[PDB]
């Protein structure tokens, strides 16, 4: 019968799989982390095309029983390319909304931030680093005034999110551009498989974090090729003393 | 590398 499919990352695809074997039909869900946050209806060999916002209530025999949230919203597998970074920039995510906010930072002149809405605990995820994806080459060639938001996903692409997405009023349909750096971290890049964004990084909690806590991460530029922003490289010569 | 991460 009923078939669960996790990702590393603990989100997962489950329903009747078809004769196949393969996550298509009309009553496929995709289960974010928290094993409760839902996107459930018509997948294609495990490809959201109309994911509807649920909330899995329970679950009997293995089967997961859905309940749908109210609005319309819905979602679809829409992974960014070089030049498009969504088809609905302003669409946020479900998940990522309850458990993130932008604001001040609270780090001296470091613009915004992003926050925790909750208390959770370690492990978990809290925001999705989606982007335009780019080249190496393309990043690696230009000044470093354009790559503020540049994120590695591996050896041959780079997810950016250049300006103007890097403001909240053009782009909000993921966050984790806006956390900030710190060499002591509450947070980590983790690989993340979206099913709208398909294969990007997510910020993850390596430890519990309050309520309207700042959300860091080690943004990891080469210390030894320093290849990095002047903040970075002052920064870095302070943690350095401390320690 | 001029990213985060690599
Ligand atoms: N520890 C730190 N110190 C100073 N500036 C920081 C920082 N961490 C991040 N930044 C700033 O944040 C940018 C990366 S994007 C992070 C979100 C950004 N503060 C924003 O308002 O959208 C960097 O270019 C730098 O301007
Ligand atoms: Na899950």
């Amino acid at each position: 019968g009923v078939c669960w499919i996790y990702y590393p990352d603990g989100g997962s695809l489950v329903g009747e799989v078809n004769e196949d074997g393969e996550m298509t039909g009309e009553k496929i869900a995709y289960v974010y982390p928290d094993e409760r946050t839902a996107l459930y209806g018509k997948f294609i060999d495990g490809e959201m095309i109309e994911g509807k916002l649920a909330t899995l209530m329970s679950t009997e025999e293995g089967r997961p029983h859905f309940e749908l949230m109210p609005g319309n919203s819905v979602y679809h597998f829409d992974k960014s390319t070089s030049s498009c970074i969504s088809t609905n920039a302003l669409l946020p995510d479900p998940y990522e909304s309850e458990r993130v906010y932008v604001a001040e930072s609270l780090i001296s002149s470091a613009g915004e931030g992003l926050f925790s809405k909750v208390a959770v605990g370690p492990n978990t995820v809290m925001s999705f680093y989606n982007g335009v994806r780019i080249t190496h080459q393309e990043v690696d060639s230009r000044d470093w005034a354009l790559n503020g938001a540049t994120l590695s996903l591996d050896e041959e692409t780079v997810i950016d999110v250049p300006e103007p997405y890097n403001h909240v009023s053009k782009y909000c349909a993921s966050l984790g551009h806006k956390a900030n750096h710190s060499f002591t971290p509450n947070c980590i890049y983790d690989m993340f498989v979206h099913p709208r964004f398909g294969p990007i990084k997510c910020i993850r909690t390596l430890r519990a974090v309050e309520a309207d806590e700042e959300l860091t991460v080690a943004y990891g530029y080469d210390h030894s090729p320093p290849e990095a922003p002047e903040w970075y490289q002052v920064e870095l010569k302070a943690f350095q003393a401390t320690q | 590398s001029k990213s985060k991460d690599r």
